[PDB]
């Protein structure tokens, strides 16, 4: 528990977790004219954080890919002599590690604020993700229901008078 | 020998130790003067206005 | 005019058939798009049978090939039919790929024509 | 007693490390990469830290052969691991449903595919 | 939001009072702090003061981390260079320059240092960033950019 | 008039053709603009611009 | 360019006050300096201040096309950092601010 | 919005053959010390076939790229009720031409 | 062979170019290293949860 | 001296003189010709004037970059709030360079 | 200098050929082309080209005068450094052939100053 | 195996003229590795009777991180103290 | 220490130690020299500290 | 089959590119043509050799 829990870019263990790919996909189906200035500021701060985060992700993945490439080459560490094979084979191993990292969702205070806000901006973003990005919204709604968030857009809504628009995954009642 | 230095010491050591400091310090003071003039305009103006008396300032106006 | 992203669902056979029939026989589509779809169909129909015929010939040869001929019938037929299966599946796959690629290009043209993309304008 | 833990350094941090005896107490009966590299390291350290010329030169001769054997073992390991990795990659991409539903906005240039400026591009003349 | 009442234009006495306040602020401006005369001068100076406080805290935390992580992580981490994974003690493994390392444990000590020093600095900076608070100079909504005039202060 | 002054006749004709196409499509930049979500934040982006602005005599 | 001093440093405290009032890229600093010059030797007189204000009105009118009554019907005469001399009203407000800042 | 981002999931499969070739070449280089010409002809022929495959792929892509600039279309003359082939130049973003 | 992958480099390094100077007072924030060390923790938590 | 004895090529590249002394009479086994371009084309050597001119040009180019190149990338899309202010902020530093502004104070020279 | 500058000229000439034949519109302002880019690329090599032509001419005199004068040449090191400074500073003055083309005053002033 | 050039070249018995009698040239006897000087500076100065070699050794190359950290503790504490003084100032 | 020694004999206790030892034994690495000088050059480089003890370096004036 | 049959049918018997021909490109969709390229016929020696 660091000493910067106030920081917007920071996150908590139980905060809403969203992948970088999911965030970039969500950016596609949103319009700035339909967001309040506060929501626009939230999105701008989120982009400010993501600008550094996306670039740093390969930095985080580098050691794992380097170790995997060494293991693939063998049990011999030949230093400069093996750089050609190490970085030719690592040129495909590191993309796999970055793929896994990007598919891995990470919690963020900005993510939870933008998604779970109980205002017009929150409703708008949730509805846009539900309509234009059903695949992402299914997982997002499952996560929200598991984390005890109740909204009319959630497919797991037990007090709704209209049938869900997507498959409801198994969960504990 | 270990002390062989790849530097042309013919008048270069004397220049760098005697002529360089003088004009380099002159340039440093000139740059500081420019920096202060540009950035501390308000303080300098206030000090100048407070140096002289009200009557002389009225006469100048 | 459809969901985009890795979590989305890839085009189904029924959806592709419906979309191509819509492009062929709909009134809102343009003559150029209809011609594109028709040309796709006619120019793709060939590979489906070309691959099958090539596979048949190659399998007929491989049945009498030096080792397949002396192999027992249980091994002989199975080994000799492999080239036919490979060529047939290749022909069908290439036919479907060409037809679907050109139909998808026609669908993109239709979407641009009717302004149904949220990030495309003149 | 803070000095007794900060300024007092362990004997192992200063004195040269000895030979890990358990590493050689019991060894497999296979002339494999592990035994070959153990022998290589032993001879290399002895050459580095020994003043005996007669034993070092023969140690160098044996170490060249050890290097060749280790190169052969590494070649086998590289072949096996690289082939396994390539086959796994091919099988993964064969059995993996590649997403074919990405946005195609980039491939479309409505203002360029149909020239918006029309005849005004050629000269003007108004 | 709602708008406040706009006062009537100041009289000559009010103008003189504002001039005196601006003169006092200019005099109070430190000599060694180089800030240009502009609408954002006071806001910039406040931001710089907050950044200086954060810098002080960060460097204190960095020094404490260098003091602490050494005996806890780096020194134990140097025990891994005593022997190679094969069990033989550490020996020099040249890359392209066959450096002479006749000095006792020169090879082992230098090899351990090459990894310990970067590790020491990395752990110290991680400790500093972990235990340093930026709350003072953090503005999520960027509401501290409002211009403050010398006479208002 | 400002645009006419800043643009030569040929460039103005190009932009007028673009304007005709856009009007015929009935397109407003607001319903297509989504780059604000990616633009970096600034003091001018504070949710209270009236309060951000400071007025004095 | 149109002020009374070959550089802003020759001008007294009024120029520094104008620089503080307006942002470094805001060209209304020049209009504030013009107001300072107009107010030189007039701010300390009840009639001189009104004369300087009329001078500001004339200066704005000569700088930009304006109609009779705009400067009289200006709603707020206060000036903010991001106010630029793009209109007669802005020019007049900057000139008035400079006149107010002028001390002697 | 014209960012021109290509999928890595699609790029890696295309990239596989080249890394396979370079790895096979390194293995051949390493094994040349204790192997004979006849035995290594297997690796040589595998590398040759992979190189031929990559050459075919590169040629196909290059042919598509060079054929882009020839814009050929069918135009339907209604008075004659006839389709006619027409050729025209291309207009696109200069980044595409540079790449 | 990686020639046509320059759009990713542009997408990464254009957002760094568009950042303005710190002392021009547009946002008054620099979070590079802070974001690095925070994303380490965030990725750790995300992987553990996943 | 350690660099010269261990890695003569790098010592020659850096321009270090042979640090060993052959007073005993036997020449060293790794002597090399001196590459002194780095130490000669310097502000403190025969290339002093060339390096002064190059330094002046480099400072001018750095100023040109700071004023004209980096700011060009700050704004590349329409801005909702204070677009004109944010554009003029970057335009001021480039359009108000003293190069084409200073001189009127000494206009009597011409 | 020729090694440094030749690829730029090659690329510019190749782009000209592509525009002429394939109509790539690299230098057509209608759809993003930059006619002034062609001039920039050409002159970037053109000025170093004339510098390359001239620089060898100085050596003839620098050799002949000492030979006939039975005397060492004056400040050979300084002459070498002067020719080098000219060579590697001629890469920032290619715009003096483009003053009036309409380039920004900042670049114009930089080119004039270095020239 | 020689460290000094003068000792190396004083009395050489493995010269080509001597080795040509046996016509055997082992690879281990290469002049490239035959002699190598120490890495410490050594320079000759005039003595009472002849040149004498003096060695200039400045610092050791085998210090360890524990010693370095022990030497660095005062600097860290001084940094902390100065920062605290600034904060309280 | 007494408790640890008491539980040493248990096979279940030694199972984790055996797993750790197996993992450690599966962690060996080789560090070849990739310079043309190779093993003999490395040996000659390391031989600095003992040259003074060789016969050829003993003081022996020809005259 | 791989080097002569399939390339022949994919190149001459159809003007429709395959997916891998342009999936990485950003051109609009278009068809091929063997009779509007390489007027010098420089590809004949290449293919033959
Ligand atoms: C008649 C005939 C009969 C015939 C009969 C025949 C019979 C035959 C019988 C059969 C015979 C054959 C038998 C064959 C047997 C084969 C099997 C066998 O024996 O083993 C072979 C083989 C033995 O190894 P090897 O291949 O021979 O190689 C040995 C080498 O010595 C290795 O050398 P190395 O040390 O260099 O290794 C490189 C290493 C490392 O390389 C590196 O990357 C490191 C160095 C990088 C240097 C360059 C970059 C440095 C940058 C700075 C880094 C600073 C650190 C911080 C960085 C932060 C980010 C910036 O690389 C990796 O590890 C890469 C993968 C990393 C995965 C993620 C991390 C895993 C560990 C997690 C530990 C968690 C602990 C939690 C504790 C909690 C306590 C409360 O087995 C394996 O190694 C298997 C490994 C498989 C992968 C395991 C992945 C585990 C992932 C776990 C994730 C957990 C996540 C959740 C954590 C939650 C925590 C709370
Ligand atoms: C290698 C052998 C081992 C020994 C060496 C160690 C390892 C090598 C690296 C060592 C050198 C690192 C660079 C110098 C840093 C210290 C400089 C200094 O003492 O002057 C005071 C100077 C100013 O301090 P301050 O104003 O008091 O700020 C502290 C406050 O708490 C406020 O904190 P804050 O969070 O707000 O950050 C403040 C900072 C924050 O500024 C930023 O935001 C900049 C960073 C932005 C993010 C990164 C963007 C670029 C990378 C993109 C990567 C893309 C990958 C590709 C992705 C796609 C494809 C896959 O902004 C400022 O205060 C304004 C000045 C910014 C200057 C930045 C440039 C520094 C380097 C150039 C000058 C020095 C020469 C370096 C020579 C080359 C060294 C390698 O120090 C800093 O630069 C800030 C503090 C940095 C952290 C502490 C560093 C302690 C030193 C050991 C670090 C060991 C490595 C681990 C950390 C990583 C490096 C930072
Ligand atoms: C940005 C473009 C990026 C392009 C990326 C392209 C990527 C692909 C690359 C592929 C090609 C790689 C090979 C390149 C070969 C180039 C040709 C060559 O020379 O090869 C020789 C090479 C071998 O022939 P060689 O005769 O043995 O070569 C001898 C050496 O070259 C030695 O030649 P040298 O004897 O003539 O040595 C001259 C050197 C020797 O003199 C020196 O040592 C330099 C001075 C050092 C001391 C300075 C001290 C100053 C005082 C202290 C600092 C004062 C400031 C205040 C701070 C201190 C306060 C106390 O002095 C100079 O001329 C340098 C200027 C020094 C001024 C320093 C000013 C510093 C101020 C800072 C800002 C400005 C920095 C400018 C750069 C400075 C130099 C790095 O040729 C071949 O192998 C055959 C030809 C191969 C051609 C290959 C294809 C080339 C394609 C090039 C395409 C370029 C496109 C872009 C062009 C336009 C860019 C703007
Ligand atoms: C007239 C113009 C040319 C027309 C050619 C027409 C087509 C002919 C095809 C013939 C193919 C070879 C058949 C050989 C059978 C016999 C073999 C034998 O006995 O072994 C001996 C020996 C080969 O011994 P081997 O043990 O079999 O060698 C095995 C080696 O592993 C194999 O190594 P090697 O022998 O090939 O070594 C030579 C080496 C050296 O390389 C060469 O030899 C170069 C070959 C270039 C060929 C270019 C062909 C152009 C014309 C195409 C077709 C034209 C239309 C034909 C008619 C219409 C269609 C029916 O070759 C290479 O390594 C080449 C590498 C691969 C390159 C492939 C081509 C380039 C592709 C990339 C660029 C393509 C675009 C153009 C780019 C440039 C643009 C400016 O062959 C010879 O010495 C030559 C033949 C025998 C001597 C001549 C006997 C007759 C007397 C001469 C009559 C003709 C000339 C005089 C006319 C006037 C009379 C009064
Ligand atoms: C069936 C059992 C009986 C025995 C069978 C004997 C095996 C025969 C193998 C023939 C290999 C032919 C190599 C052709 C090389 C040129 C390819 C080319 O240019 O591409 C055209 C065409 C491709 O044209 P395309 O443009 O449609 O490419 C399609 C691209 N994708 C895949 C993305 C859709 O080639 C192919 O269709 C496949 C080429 C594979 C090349 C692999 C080279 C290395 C391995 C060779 C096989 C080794 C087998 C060894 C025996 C094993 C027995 C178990
Ligand atoms: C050791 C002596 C040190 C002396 C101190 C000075 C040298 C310090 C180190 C070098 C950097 C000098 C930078 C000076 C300018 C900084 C500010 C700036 O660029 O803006 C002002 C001006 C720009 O002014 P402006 O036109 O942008 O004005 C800004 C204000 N408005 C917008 C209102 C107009 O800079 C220039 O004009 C730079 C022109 C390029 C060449 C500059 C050469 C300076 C003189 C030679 C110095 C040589 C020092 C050598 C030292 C070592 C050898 C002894
Ligand atoms: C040359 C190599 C060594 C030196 C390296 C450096 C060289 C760099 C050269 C390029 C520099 C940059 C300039 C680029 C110019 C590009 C020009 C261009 O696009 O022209 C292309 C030209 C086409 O130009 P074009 O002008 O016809 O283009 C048509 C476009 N319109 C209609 C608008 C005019 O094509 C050729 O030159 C022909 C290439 C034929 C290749 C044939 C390959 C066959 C492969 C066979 C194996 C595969 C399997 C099948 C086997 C079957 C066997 C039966
Ligand atoms: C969210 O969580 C957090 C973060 O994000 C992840 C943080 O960044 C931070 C920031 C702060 C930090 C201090 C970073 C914390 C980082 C950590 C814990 C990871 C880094 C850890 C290390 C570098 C330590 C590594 C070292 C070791 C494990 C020690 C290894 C020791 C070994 C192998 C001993 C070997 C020795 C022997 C076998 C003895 C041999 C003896 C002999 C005599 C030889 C034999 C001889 C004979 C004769 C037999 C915090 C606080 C945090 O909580
Ligand atoms: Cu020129």
């Amino acid at each position: 528990m660091d000493n910067n829990y106030h920081f917007w870019g920071n996150g908590d263990r139980q905060d809403v977790s969203l992948s970088y790919e999911d965030y970039y996909s969500i950016l596609d189906c949103l319009l700035d004219e339909k967001l309040s200035p506060q929501g626009l500021m939230k999105f701008k701060n989120l982009h400010e954080v993501s600008m550094y985060g996306v670039s740093y992700v390969p930095l985080y993945c580098f050691p794992v890919a380097y170790g995997i490439s060494h293991m693939l080459t063998g049990k011999v560490r030949r230093g400069h002599s093996g750089y050609r094979n190490l970085f030719s084979l690592m040129s495909v191993v590191l993309p796999f590690t970055c793929w896994y990292a990007y598919t891995t969702p990470i919690p963020r205070r900005l993510y939870t604020e933008i998604i779970c806000s109980n205002n017009a901006d929150g409703a708008y973003v949730r509805n846009r993700i539900k309509q234009q990005k059903p695949g992402i919204w299914r997982k997002l709604s499952q996560q929200l229901y598991n984390k005890n968030f109740r909204f009319p857009e959630l497919n797991q809504d037990l007090t709704a008078t209209e049938f869900p628009l997507d498959y409801v995954a198994p969960h504990k009642f | 020998v270990f002390h062989y230095t790849n530097f042309v010491q013919e008048t270069n050591a004397w220049w760098l130790r005697r002529v360089r400091p003088v004009y380099c310090t002159v340039l440093a003071y000139y740059g500081w003067w420019l920096y202060d003039r540009y950035y501390l305009f308000g303080k300098n103006a206030t000090q100048d206005i407070r140096k002289d008396t009200t009557e002389v300032w009225e006469k100048r106006a | 005019m459809e969901p985009f992203g890795t979590d989305e669902r890839n085009w189904t056979h029924e959806e592709k058939d419906i979309i191509t029939r819509f492009l062929k026989y709909d009134k809102h589509v343009n003559l150029k798009t209809a011609e594109m779809v028709y040309s796709a169909e006619v120019e793709s129909a060939y590979f489906g049978k070309a691959g099958a015929l090539a596979g048949g010939v190659i399998s007929a040869l491989f049945f009498n090939f030096p080792i397949v001929r002396n192999l027992p019938i249980i091994r002989r037929s199975v080994i000799g039919v492999l080239p036919f299966l490979y060529c047939y599946t290749w022909g069908k796959n290439t036919q479907e790929e060409l037809r679907w690629l050109k139909t998808f290009a026609a669908y993109q043209r239709f979407v641009v024509y009717h302004g149904q993309h949220c990030k495309l304008w003149v | 007693m803070i000095w007794k833990y900060l300024q007092r350094t362990n004997r192992g941090n200063i004195i040269q490390a000895g030979l890990q005896h358990r590493k050689f107490e019991n060894l497999p009966f296979k002339q494999n990469f592990d035994n070959l590299t153990k022998a290589y390291d032993l001879r290399m350290w002895y050459i580095s830290n020994s003043p005996h010329e007669a034993k070092n030169l023969e140690y160098v001769n044996e170490l060249e052969a050890l290097h060749n054997e280790l190169n052969y073992q590494n070649s086998r390991q590289f072949l096996f691991r690289t082939v396994s990795f390539l086959l796994g990659w091919a099988l993964f991409y064969q059995f993996y449903e590649l997403p074919k539903t990405y946005d195609w906005q980039d491939t479309q240039e409505p203002k360029h595919q149909v020239p918006a400026y029309g005849d005004l591009e050629e000269g003007g003349d108004e | 939001g709602f708008e406040t009442v706009v006062p009537a234009p100041p009289t000559r006495d009010d103008e003189l009072r504002m001039i005196k306040a601006t003169e006092e602020q200019f005099l109070q401006q430190p000599r060694y702090k180089l800030y240009m005369n502009e609408a954002h001068r006071i806001a910039k100076m406040n931001h710089g003061d907050r950044h200086n406080n954060i810098r002080a805290h960060f460097w204190s935390n960095f020094a404490l981390g260098l003091l602490i992580t050494g005996p806890i992580f780096i020194i134990p981490f140097g025990k891994a260079f005593r022997n190679l994974r094969s069990g033989v003690p550490y020996y020099f493994r040249p890359k392209y320059v066959f450096t002479q390392k006749n000095q006792y444990n020169q090879d082992r000590n230098w090899g351990a240092m090459k990894k310990q020093i970067p590790l020491w600095l990395g752990l110290s900076t991680a400790y500093a960033y972990w235990f340093t608070d930026f709350s003072i100079n953090d503005d999520e909504w960027l509401e501290k950019g409002k211009v403050i005039y010398p006479h208002q202060t | 008039y400002e645009a006419q002054y800043a643009c030569q006749d040929d460039m103005f004709d190009f932009l007028m053709e673009l304007a005709y196409a856009r009007r015929a499509a009935d397109n407003f930049e607001s319903d297509f603009a989504s780059h604000e979500l990616t633009t970096l934040p600034t003091f001018y982006d504070t949710p209270k611009a009236a309060e951000r602005k400071t007025y004095t005599y | 360019a149109q002020t009374a001093h070959q550089n802003r440093y020759q001008g007294g405290l009024c120029y520094a006050q104008c620089n503080e009032l307006f942002s470094f890229w805001n060209p209304s600093i020049q209009q504030c300096w013009k107001g300072c010059d107009f107010g030189v030797g007039r701010v300390n007189d009840p009639e001189g201040r009104i004369e300087a204000q009329q001078m500001c009105k004339r200066w704005a009118a000569e700088l930009y096309w304006t109609y009779k009554g705009e400067l009289d019907t200006i709603k707020d005469l206060r000036v903010h950092a991001d106010m630029y001399p793009t209109t007669p009203q802005n020019v007049y407000r900057a000139c008035l601010a400079g006149v107010r800042r002028q001390k002697f | 919005y014209k960012t021109h981002l290509f999928s890595w999931r699609w790029f890696l499969i295309k990239l596989l053959p080249s890394v396979s070739i370079i790895l096979l070449g390194y293995y051949l280089q390493l094994t040349l010390k204790w192997n004979l010409f006849n035995k290594q002809n297997t690796i040589v022929l595998l590398i040759t076939l992979l190189l031929l495959y990559i050459l075919w792929l590169e040629f196909y892509q290059f042919y598509h790229i060079l054929s882009f600039y020839g814009n050929i279309n069918w135009a339907f003359d209604y008075d004659e009720y006839i389709w006619t082939l027409e050729l025209d130049t291309r207009r696109t973003r200069l980044a595409n031409n540079y790449i | 062979s990686w020639a046509y992958m320059y759009p990713w480099l542009k997408f990464i390094f254009r957002k760094y170019l568009d950042v303005p100077y710190y002392w021009f007072y547009l946002n008054g924030r620099e979070l590079g290293i802070r974001v690095f060390f925070t994303d380490l923790k965030l990725f750790f938590y995300g992987i553990t949860n996943r | 001296y350690e660099l010269f004895v261990d890695h003569p090529d790098l010592a020659q590249w850096t321009g270090t003189y042979p640090k060993v002394d052959s007073s005993h009479g036997f020449p060293f086994y790794s002597t090399y010709e001196m590459y002194r371009d780095f130490q000669e084309n310097t502000l403190n050597s025969d290339g002093s004037f060339a390096q002064w001119i190059t330094l002046v040009c480099g400072i001018y180019v750095i100023h040109v970059i700071y004023n004209y190149m980096i700011p060009y990338y700050w704004v590349s899309t329409p801005l909702k709030n204070d677009e004109f202010t944010r554009l003029r902020m970057k335009d001021y530093i480039a359009s108000t360079v003293l190069e084409e502004v200073y001189g009127i104070s000494y206009a009597e020279w011409g | 200098m020729l090694a440094t500058i030749t690829p730029v000229l090659g690329a510019a000439v190749i782009m000209m050929a592509f525009d002429r034949h394939w109509q790539t519109t690299f230098f057509e302002y209608a759809y993003g082309g930059d006619p002034i880019l062609s001039q920039h690329l050409f002159w970037f090599f053109g000025h170093p080209e004339v510098y390359v032509l001239i620089i060898p001419t100085f050596g003839f005199i620098n050799m002949i005068v000492p030979h006939n004068n039975t005397r060492r040449v004056a400040s050979k090191h300084h002459m070498i450094w002067a020719i080098y400074v000219m060579a590697y500073m001629g890469y920032l003055v290619w715009g003096h052939h483009m003053y009036l083309v309409g380039l920004d005053h900042r670049s114009r002033t930089m080119y004039s100053t270095i020239t | 195996m020689f460290r000094w050039l003068f000792l190396y070249w004083y009395n050489s018995t493995d010269t080509p003229s001597a080795i040509a009698k046996v016509n055997l040239w082992s690879y281990i006897n290469l002049r490239l590795f035959k002699a190598r000087l120490s890495s410490s500076i050594a320079y000759y100065i005039l003595g009472l009777n002849n040149l004498e070699l003096k060695k200039l050794k400045i610092f050791y190359k085998n210090t360890y991180f524990d010693y370095i950290y022990l030497k660095s503790i005062p600097c860290l504490f001084l940094i902390i103290f100065f920062t605290n003084l600034y904060l309280f100032l | 220490l007494f408790l640890i020694n008491n539980y040493k004999a248990y096979k279940i206790n030694t199972f984790f130690l055996y797993i750790y030892i197996y993992l450690n034994n599966l962690n060996i690495i080789w560090y070849p020299i990739f310079k043309a000088y190779s093993i003999f050059g490395y040996y000659k480089s390391t031989r600095l500290n003992f040259i003074d003890t060789k016969n050829e370096n003993i003081k022996r004036i020809k005259y | 089959w791989c080097a002569y049959f399939v390339p022949y049918n994919i190149f001459f018997k159809t003007h429709m590119p395959l997916e891998h021909a342009y999936d990485n490109l950003f051109f609009p969709y278009f068809q091929h043509t063997h009779f509007l390229w390489d007027n010098n016929a420089l590809h004949i020696p290449t293919v033959g050799g």
